[PDB]
């Protein structure tokens, strides 16, 4: 029901950056996937 | 008073009370020790450009944007210069289908809000690069009674409810007066579902039409 | 395509009855991806998304 969302992102400038993302739903994880406007290089769920 | 008139005289009890004194305590905290977004002054722009009186449709969000120079203070819309995140892209893939109008090189609907669109997050605050961190804390209560007294408002609103999160809300919606559009939400997983094809921008100028008012100028211009 | 990028998938996935069990998927785009993740039923445990150099 709870899952924690890593993202590795690459600006525009060619950074690459990881974000943490904590305690989320499936459905605030699908929100939150098309609330990510950098190039998705690596993505990871894992259920809490 | 932290709102305009016509929202005051609805919402002034709410912000009165004790979740909202402690929600504020929180608040004035956060914003000195770390990043908030939107920016303090921008929280309540979504009832500033549309008032109490002048709604004729509200889009129903969830989060502010998380990222830097995104967030307004409006659900979906982004400040001019940043890139346009899938969701939004989407967003004016499906109004180009619709309406007709062309993809604007940039993500601010301040056009629509001041055309009687709400654009209402549910929750109006979120720390830097942590979706949903300001779940839970007070904002819900307060959003929940600005649905409330849309719905206990004589003049009909057109609520446009993308998603599952926005769909729970029509429990708080009196469907004898007020008009219901919804589909799957604009994010890339589930666009293809619904979403796309539904054509919301139009049916919502077709419900205004019907009770003789003006529709919406839909499409956003270039800067 | 010179002009596109490919993906890997794997996911962790539990049955209604409680069996864990890795799904390998290469060479996905984006879009690919996305209907995959709509496309499945079973629980998931992990879900790992990497772009491929
Ligand atoms: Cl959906």
């Amino acid at each position: 029901d709870s899952y924690d969302v890593t993202m590795l992102l690459q600006d525009d400038d060619g950074k690459q950056y990881y974000e943490y993302h904590k305690g989320l739903s499936l459905s605030d994880f699908e929100v939150l996937y098309g609330n990510t406007a950098d190039e998705i290089i690596k993505l990871r769920l894992d259920k809490v | 008073q932290l709102l305009q008139d016509s929202w005051w005289n609805q919402l002034k009890e709410e912000f009165e009370k004790p979740y909202y004194q402690e929600l504020r305590e929180m608040l004035k905290r956060e914003y000195a020790e770390q990043t908030i977004y939107p920016d303090s002054r921008d929280i309540f722009n979504a009832l500033h450009y549309t008032s109490y009186d002048d709604v004729k449709v509200v889009i129903l969000g969830q989060d502010p944007y998380h990222g830097p120079g995104q967030a307004q203070g409006l659900s979906f819309s982004v400040k001019p210069g940043v890139k346009q995140p899938p969701s939004l892209k989407n967003i004016f893939l499906e109004l180009q289908q619709d309406i007709g109008c062309s993809i604007p090189n940039h993500g601010s609907l301040v056009s629509w809000a001041k055309q009687g669109v709400l654009l209402l997050n549910t929750v109006l605050t979120v720390r830097r690069g942590q979706a949903n961190s300001h779940k839970g804390k007070g904002w819900e209560r307060l959003t929940d009674r600005i649905i409330d007294v849309l719905s206990e408002r004589e003049r009909p609103v057109i609520f446009i409810l993308w998603g599952r999160h926005a769909q729970m809300k029509k429990e708080r919606i009196d469907t004898s007066k007020h008009f219901i559009i919804e589909s799957t939400h604009p994010s890339p997983f589930s666009a293809r579902n619904g979403f796309f094809g539904s054509r919301p921008f139009s049916r919502a100028n077709a419900y205004l039409e019907k009770m003789g008012e003006a529709p919406i100028d839909w499409c956003i211009k270039d800067l």
